[PDB]
């Protein structure tokens, strides 16, 4: 699981 | 020979995102300030590399193509290649130029840092030898966005689709090594050399991080995402 980087790629 | 308009417009946005990383002075001054325990290098150490692997990502969002990617492929790129962008901008930082004596003080500091004895010596050899090739911050920041950008990184799906991504700046390197050092005729080959060497860190990144000399090994979730550990 990698969640915060989904997060950080995601974001914007 | 010369850089395309296109070229020139491609380096100079990468150049501008490159940037935004916290300056190497800030860095190098924290660490000179005074000397501190292996357990507060270690500590300064999560702290440096979690700001780094936030800014990486940043600036690998605005690669061109990058956000075109498959989401999984994205991910990999970035699990694959975060050790190596974090060693190549502590290459950059320990290669950058200091008052007299500075230089001498940054690398005791660093061999004292926490570091276990059996990886100071790769490390340095790998510094010494980033320092021999001069690179400018236009190859720096050019070398980062084809570490990012490989193609072979594990559990890619689509190759083709990084390649087409990593050949425009391979090109815009190349051109600037031959243009910049036409008396060094291997430059280009001997900076993309160097990023075997920077695999190997990657390759034994967890076993380099669990040996330093403190009694506990605290990671910040991001890290525990981009690294192997806990
Ligand atoms: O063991 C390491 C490691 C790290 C990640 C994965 C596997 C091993 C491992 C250990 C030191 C250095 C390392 N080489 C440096 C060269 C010049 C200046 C500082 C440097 N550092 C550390 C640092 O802050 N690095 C930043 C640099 C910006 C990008 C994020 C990282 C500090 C940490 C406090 C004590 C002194 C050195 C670099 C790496
Ligand atoms: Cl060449």
């Amino acid at each position: 699981d990698h969640q915060l980087l989904r997060y950080l790629l995601d974001k914007d | 020979m010369e850089l395309t308009p296109d070229q020139q417009t491609l380096l100079h946005f990468i150049m501008d995102s490159y940037n935004k990383q916290r300056m190497p002075q800030e860095i190098t001054n924290k660490i000179l300030k005074e000397a501190f325990s292996a357990e507060e290098n270690f500590l300064i150490l999560t702290e440096m590399a979690t700001n780094h692997v936030q800014v990486l990502v940043e600036f690998t969002k605005k690669l061109p193509g990058f956000q075109t990617l498959d989401h999984e492929d994205q991910i990999a790129l970035l699990k694959g290649s975060a050790v190596e962008a974090m060693f190549l901008r502590s290459a950059e930082i320990f290669n950058k130029k200091l008052p007299s004596g500075h230089s001498d003080l940054l690398e005791a500091r660093i061999r004292n840092s926490g570091i276990s004895d059996e990886y100071i010596t790769p490390m340095f050899s790998f510094y010494k030898s980033i320092g021999e090739l001069k690179m400018t911050q236009e190859e720096y920041a050019l070398l980062t966005a084809i570490v990012i950008l490989s193609p072979d990184r594990q559990y890619i799906k689509d190759r083709e689709a990084v390649e087409k991504l990593q050949e425009p700046l391979l090109d815009v390197l190349q051109k600037l090594c031959k243009i910049h050092q036409p008396e060094n005729p291997q430059h280009f080959a001997c900076l993309l050399g160097r990023l075997t060497e920077l695999r190997t860190f990657n390759h034994h990144h967890a076993e380099m991080l669990m040996s330093w000399r403190v009694n506990d090994h605290k990671f910040t979730p991001l890290l525990c995402e981009i690294w192997d550990v806990q």
